[PDB]
DNA sequence: GCCTATCGATGTATATATCTGACACGTGCCTGGAGACTAGGGAGTAATCCCCTTGGCGGTTAAAACGCGGGGGACAGCGCGTACGTGCGTTTAAGCGGTGCTAGAGCTGTCTACGACCAATTGAGCGGCCTCGGCACCGGGATTCTGATGGCTGGA
DNA sequence: TCCAGCCATCAGAATCCCGGTGCCGAGGCCGCTCAATTGGTCGTAGACAGCTCTAGCACCGCTTAAACGCACGTACGCGCTGTCCCCCGCGTTTTAACCGCCAAGGGGATTACTCCCTAGTCTCCAGGCACGTGTCAGATATATACATCGATAGGC
């Protein structure tokens, strides 16, 4: 009865582009919606720690990349670091 | 005498 | 109603874990962590529920109850 | 004919790491939930997704507790899980002290 | 008394020799009793073994015995495990020097040389500390600090040396331990010793100083430009009161441990009438110190004449020798007093001591705290605090210059070379300025447009901002490598390095020639350079030019350090080239040994070219100095010279300006490439050399900015493009 | 006005970085949100949904199902060693354990 | 420059507790660091229960419900009944 | 009496803790009663530590409340070390506790 | 010579030095081969630690590896330390 | 001459050690190992005195902790000695990989 | 045979004497806490619709319980030797300190540009509905381990 | 000639796989409404520069506590053997879980009004932090005493 927002759609999208054949059952959605919020209120909770020890009050990507470097091990770091760059340069550079 | 002889 | 969990029901859990020989007291060792583990995830859930002013313990509170321990569950909301 | 000692048991092994269904029964499993509840709050009601919930936290954590005590057991050259090798397991977790 | 048997100490010894030696055949003592049984010997000729006899326990070096060693075994002598670690080191020791470059071979054969040697001189005595006289003769050897002395019975010592010791030993019987103005400036060079006559006139004149001070009464501080008279005058000096007064107080000189062999051995040289107790070693060898050869007449009647201690010692046992009335106290290496703040300083302010001397190496230009520091410690009166001294130090005044560093009674010598050397023939600061290099030229403009954008700030720019520029620029003076390095797999090839060195280093063009023909002469190079790892491009350089040379920068540990240092000043050196540091100049390093240095690089403070040259300018030498510094037309070094002649990077205006000025017009101009400047190469620059003794868009030409900013928006950007969306 | 584009066509990212900066701005995280910060994190959060759905896929072809199911995320975040490492104390619903048994328990 | 820290107010408990006792230096930093780790925990929990019923205020109900999800069983019922104490005399007061 | 540590009968300061939550980013809106539920929190869980550290100074006859005391009060009270088990005190040491099959017989 | 710069300083943690630290676990006979496997997880433990050190030290656009990083370091991982700040 | 059996001296560096707080390890080859793994991160890196002082504190109660599971791991087995597998058991139950 | 007896060390533990450096206390003041106020809106409360939890029932049948045989693993006992401990010896370098230098952490005063707050309007994403294909359930047989039984022959 | 290591064949019981057939759960799709984006402005944060001084790295010399090496021997890890009952496999009787259906009402999720507590800001005054200072507490040395432990000797 109530607008419940959920990461589906998107997700979606994303299956749809690595697998454009596969499907996705109404339960993994669950797992991705709450795999993608627990990720956000890590990284994100890191952005806050950081941005308090440094006095600053903005989150920046600069922090933003600084928690996803601390926070995923090995090399789901660096890839990570290169997608929020690229997505970085793609939006400044262009409107 | 001390020394070694 | 705590042996409810009947001795194949912990066999069960066992051969899912790799055990292939279950000496005979196991079974109340195992009843014992499960009553504690129970213990403390809903006390959580109860807490929750109380400052909510609400009296039905929901699956939200049940994966915050695991979520301030750190037994993250996917699949319910949290 | 009967199958020697330890047959059965591998196979029930691969059967139950196989498959993704729970194992400890629902109903006798969601009377105890409601009786522990019962020292913290009277007249609670119980949804079934959180009686699910706490479910799947059950078994998850007996089954790697479980995996724990056989590999304390193979430690001590044996075969069989015992009160001492959970215990151990337990302790070292930091659950106990 | 005796005491028990059955101990070894110590393997230090290693050798072959003919079987059946018995005794210290090769000892002195046993030389002149039994010659050696082993005389004759070689390796192959005769049935001999390869001896390794053991320093013993309880007994000296001169007790050091060689015997058949199956009699070691036969006496179940204890600590036989120290022999098991002998092989083992030994046996390391082969695997190590069979293999090793014949340099580094001969290096440690030279390290062998010194070792033994160093161990032969063990055995020497230096003195006995006076049933038998002072019974069985306790003795020092040479080397070994006061807590090896010993005994002997007088029948081995007696023949070696106590012909001349019983005279030492006489001396202790012999007795030891203000006045008007005094008739000096004669010539008492008799009185120096038994060659005694090379007392100079300055030195002369140093000594009639001191003499004069004591006779005013005032203390001095020996500010001689790091000349021979820190020694040399000043042990002399103290002969003042002894050989002509008689008026022998008890002396201090607290030398540091890098120089204590040498004030003791000029003590012994110069001076020989005297005594010196040298405080140092373990408390043990301390505590030998004052039990018998601190009083030994009776209490209080001190019989030393001269002690010398280092600063390290003095902190630790401060009680017992700041409780006496001291006759005069010495300082070596006095620029550690510098600092009010110093235990030391205020340690050795509270000694109570009739005279004080501090000797310095430097000009000690240091602010007012410094001096104030060092003269009250030379003069703890009339001199407290900046309240009575305002008048005087009052800075800021051209009248006041009539006493800064010149209106000083508690006088400071002050004698600079330019007084001493008579006899130097006159010399001039060579620049070699010339054109740059097409590749600089490159670069340069590589640096320049890049840093459009802090430029345009001008006057509002940041002074941090500059250096850094400049900074960076200076690496194009110095040369390309140090902004990006020349490609591996070309630069690998020798048959294509020697192309590359002479044509990207027109530098080299005219040393070339300097080199061999010096080389045919003899002569030794040293360089100079700021950047660290430009004097690794040197290092690798001088490896491929295969010239021997020693490098000294602060990455090298103290012990190489040292014989690096020492290699290039010994005796016939052979090594051609030094890569040396300002720092140095501190440490009293002797650069004597080489007539010609190069300075490559240059510096923004003249105090560093002048203590590269104090440490050259030694008095005494015949030679011309041969001197080049190189000026490259470019962070133009001659817009400071042109401003510091008035007085001989500091102001935010003229810093941006002199690059306004600097590279004002001949940037990448439509000139075109391949100019190559090098027609000056030699006998141009020989003869016509002289010698002493806009905003930036208006400057920079802009289509280069469109040239980086559209390439580096490109580099900057595959390098983040560069990457897979995802793992594998 | 100018017709709409949503700040995430401009950076190519499918995720929204509208719902991420409000949820970056009504959590109480910061007391600003720089607008470069949802840009980036819908862009690691796009990359970890894009990871688990290959490899949970890549197990579904071998299980012969077209549909990704609970099972196959269990396998393929337990297989991969980096993505456990991230989720070693998260517990995957319907997800069952690796198949594994200890060689001394093996029959011989 | 200033650094802030709970120095005076633990020598003020301590001083209530075992007046003889004093306290060290290092010990003291434990003790200021012991305030800001629990102080953060409780805060912690607090804003998260406060996001999860779609609340903005941080109250006394929060806290409250935070310690007793934080602290043990015995130290959870004093820290309560203190916590009870200070607010209704605060209100009074 | 013009001090809100003076309302609650507290000693530690009900306006600090004020300020930490609000400048803390916690939320929106922070209660006028939580500062000093929360200052009343934190000097019971002190008091109890230092009642228990200076009972162990008083039983190793000291004066002063050194790391090991408070070490020494922690890991004894089953409650303090539920709280503080991952804790680890700088220059605390551990508590004497060996097994009962090493010590010989 | 008898040693090198060589970067063998995980060495200079000796068999007493883990011989004491197990002496106070409780530990009343080590095996030989206890030390190398000590030196391995030594090294473990303080390569995570010093890295986020190190990104902490990065992201404040600071050139010394402080207290206060390192505390902030063990933090994140659950193993608090009281006593240099907070 | 007279010697103590073996045990007796063990047991006594157990009580001492549990007594006292002083550090085990040596503090300066602990600091150049810091460095020596911080420079493959970051080359040029300063340490204040403090940050090797934090490193130490917890490398040692890390170590304690870790060699308390160990002896309890052993013990298990029935043993007195620890061995490299009781550490490895050890750190696979406390869940570090 | 196995028990327990006094004794010769030799490390803790306990005293009493020095003394140094660190804590509790002092004054000053600057920054922050507080008082008095006004303003918008968050949370309280009453009313309300109905989602869904709970209570009951009755088949079905799967899985639980209980008992029997037998085997294999637990675990006590013994023995043999590789390994750790205790200790004396001795060579490396930690620890202390003193002194020095200069890089880089902290702060202040300035300016700007980047984010929040604001009013509008527009389509991207939510809810409800629908309809087809994947797999859930199932009969079935090709396949694959597995325990019993008949079969060489090694070192002995 | 034998126990045991290495095999062959087989009847039985599994799990696997294929063809088959229903159903319900996804994958689209239509309409809609809340929120995201666009345009403008204001002001406060952070970026930058110019600066001072705390403290880290570095050298060098003492000193001695502690690392390192080796060596005897004694206690413990590790294999092996035996035996004894604890567990497993299984057949069968048995309990109750599961599901489909039924009806009731509890209290969850909202909507809407209103008003009290809380943010923002200004004047205010006093508290707590910093710097200094000095006396005493517990660190150290040393000394005697008091256990704790283990070699050697006699009793039963
Ligand atoms: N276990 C403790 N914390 N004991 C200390 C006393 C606690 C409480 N005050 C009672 O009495």
């Amino acid at each position: 009865k109530t607008r419940k927002e959920s990461y589906a759609i998107y997700v979606y999208k994303v299956l749809k582009q690595v697998h454009p054949d596969t499907g996705i059952s109404s339960k993994a959605m669950s797992i991705m919606n709450s795999f993608v919020n627990d990720v956000f209120e890590r990284i994100a909770g890191e952005a806050s720690r950081l941005a308090h020890y440094n006095k600053r009050s903005t989150i920046t990507s600069r922090e933003i990349q600084t928690a996803v470097r601390l926070l995923l091990p090995g090399e789901l770091a660096k890839h990570a670091v290169s997608e929020g760059t690229k997505a970085v340069t793609k939006y400044t550079s262009a409107k | 005498a001390r020394t070694k002889q | 109603n705590i042996q409810g969990i009947t001795k194949p029901a912990i066999r069960r859990l066992a051969r899912r874990g790799g055990v292939k020989r279950i000496s005979g007291l196991i079974y109340e060792e195992t009843r014992g962590v499960l009553k504690v583990f129970l213990e403390n995830v809903i006390r959580d859930a109860v807490t929750y529920t109380e400052h909510a002013k609400r009296k039905t313990v929901t699956a939200m509170d049940v994966v915050y109850a695991l979520k301030r321990q750190g037994r993250t569950l996917y699949g319910f909301g949290g | 004919h009967r199958y020697r000692p330890g047959t059965v048991a591998l196979r029930e092994i691969r059967r139950y790491q196989k498959s993704t269904e729970l194992l400890i029964r629902k109903l006798p499993f969601q009377r105890l939930v409601r009786e522990i509840a019962q020292d913290f709050k009277t007249d609670l009601r119980f949804q079934s997704s959180a009686v699910m919930a706490l479910q799947e936290a059950s078994e998850a954590y007996l089954v790697a507790l479980f995996e724990d005590t056989n590999l304390a057991a193979i430690h001590a050259k044996r075969v069989t899980i015992m009160p001492k090798d959970i215990q151990l397991a337990r302790r070292i977790r930091g659950e106990r002290a | 008394e005796e005491e028990e048997f059955e101990t070894i100490e110590r393997f230090m010894d290693c050798r072959i020799g003919r079987k059946g030696a018995t005794g210290a055949t090769t000892t002195i003592y046993a030389v002149e009793a039994d010659g050696d049984p082993n005389a004759g010997f070689e390796k192959n000729k005769e049935p001999g073994e390869i001896q390794y006899l053991i320093k013993w326990k309880g007994w000296s070096h001169i007790h050091n015995t060689w015997e058949t060693e199956e009699t070691l075994k036969q006496q179940n002598v204890r600590g036989m495990k120290k022999l098991d670690n002998y092989k083992k080191k030994d046996q390391e020791t082969k695997r190590w020097l069979k293999n090793a470059s014949p340099e580094d071979v001969e290096y440690y054969n030279c390290q062998q040389e010194l070792t033994d040697d160093l161990h032969k001189q063990y055995q020497i005595v230096e003195r006995i500390i006076a049933a038998a006289g002072y019974p069985d003769y306790y003795c020092k050897w040479q080397g070994l600090p006061y807590s090896e002395c010993s005994w002997e019975d007088g029948a081995l010592i007696s023949k070696k040396f106590q012909a001349c010791i019983d005279e030492y030993f006489s001396r202790n019987q012999s007795k030891t331990t203000r006045p008007r103005f005094v008739a000096l400036k004669k010539q008492p060079s008799y009185i120096g010793g038994h060659e005694g006559l090379e007392l100079r006139d300055y030195q002369l004149n140093g000594l009639n100083w001191l003499a004069h001070s004591w006779c005013k009464g005032n203390s001095c501080i020996l500010a001689d430009e790091m000349g021979l008279g820190k020694t040399i005058q000043t042990i002399s000096f103290l002969n003042y009161l002894f050989h002509e007064h008689q008026l022998y107080g008890p002396f201090l000189l607290v030398v540091p441990l890098s120089t204590l062999t040498s004030w003791q051995r000029e003590i012994q040289t110069w001076a020989s009438q005297m005594n010196a107790v040298v405080y140092l070693g373990d408390i043990n060898s301390r505590n030998m110190i004052r039990t018998h050869e601190w009083t030994h007449h009776q209490t209080k009647r001190l019989k030393f004449n001269i002690l010398l201690t280092t600063y390290e010692i003095l902190l630790k046992d401060k009680a017992f020798l700041g409780g006496l009335n001291w006759a005069f106290i010495g300082v070596d290496e006095a620029h550690r007093l510098k600092n009010d703040d110093s235990l030391l300083y205020k340690t050795l302010i509270d000694f109570k001591s009739n005279h004080r001397l501090l000797i310095t190496g430097t000009p000690l230009q240091n602010s007012l705290k410094e001096l104030w520091s060092l003269l009250h410690f030379i003069m703890p009166e009339k001199f407290s605090s900046w309240e009575d001294f305002e008048e005087e130090h009052g800075k800021g005044r051209e009248y006041g210059y009539a006493s800064l560093h010149k209106e000083l009674e508690p006088f400071l010598l002050r004698r600079v070379k330019k007084d001493v050397e008579k006899s130097l023939p006159a010399k001039v600061e060579q620049i070699l300025r010339m054109e740059m290099s097409a590749l600089q030229k490159q670069y340069y403009k590589w640096i320049l447009t890049r840093n459009y954008k802090a430029l345009s700030k001008g006057s509002k720019g940041s002074t941090s901002g500059f250096l850094n520029i400049m900074m960076e620029l200076k690496k194009c003076c110095n040369h390309c490598y140090l902004i990006k390095p020349p490609d591996n797999n070309e630069f690998y090839n020798k048959q294509e390095a020697l192309q590359h060195l002479i044509r990207s280093s027109g530098k080299l063009i005219l040393l070339d020639k300097l080199l061999i023909r010096l080389r045919e002469r003899g002569n030794r190079v040293l360089i100079f350079s700021q950047m660290v790892r430009m004097l690794d491009i040197l290092a690798e350089y001088l490896k491929y030019r295969q010239f021997p040379f020693q490098r000294l920068d602060g990455s090298i540990k103290g012990e190489l350090r040292k014989q690096a240092l020492d290699h290039f000043n010994a005796e016939g050196s052979e090594d051609f080239c030094f890569l040396l540091s300002t720092r140095a100049g501190g440490l009293g390093i002797n650069l004597a040994s080489a007539d010609t240095v190069v300075i490559f690089d240059s510096d923004w403070n003249p105090q560093n070219d002048l203590q590269a040259q104090a440490r050259a300018h030694r008095i005494g030498q015949k030679k011309q100095v041969n001197i080049y510094r190189l000026v490259t037309k470019g962070s133009v070094e001659e817009d400071i010279l042109e401003r510091a002649k008035k007085k001989m990077p500091f102001n935010k205006e003229e810093l941006s300006a002199i690059l306004k000025f600097g590279a004002e017009e001949l940037f990448k101009e439509p000139e075109g490439e391949e100019q190559e400047p090098q027609e000056m190469d030699i006998d141009e620059i020989l003869k016509r050399a002289e010698t002493h003794e806009k905003n930036w868009e208006e400057i920079i030409p802009e289509d280069q900015r469109r040239r980086l900013e559209e390439e580096e928006r490109q580099k900057e950007l595959e390098e983040i493009y560069m990457l897979p969306r995802m793992r594998n | 006005r100018a017709k709409a584009k949503t700040r995430s066509s401009r950076a190519g990212l499918q995720f929204p970085v509208g719902r991420v900066h409000r949820l970056l701005r009504k959590g109480n995280y910061a007391e600003r949100v720089g607008a470069g910060a949802p840009v980036y994190l819908a862009a690691v959060l796009e990359y970890l949904t894009a990871e688990i759905l290959e490899l949970a896929g890549n197990a579904a072809r071998d299980n012969k199902k077209t549909r990704i199911i609970p099972r196959h995320l269990q396998l393929a975040v337990r297989n991969d060693e980096e993505l456990n490492k991230l989720l070693g104390r998260v517990t995957i619903a319907q997800g069952g354990v690796l198949p594994n048994i200890q060689s001394v328990l093996l029959p011989k």
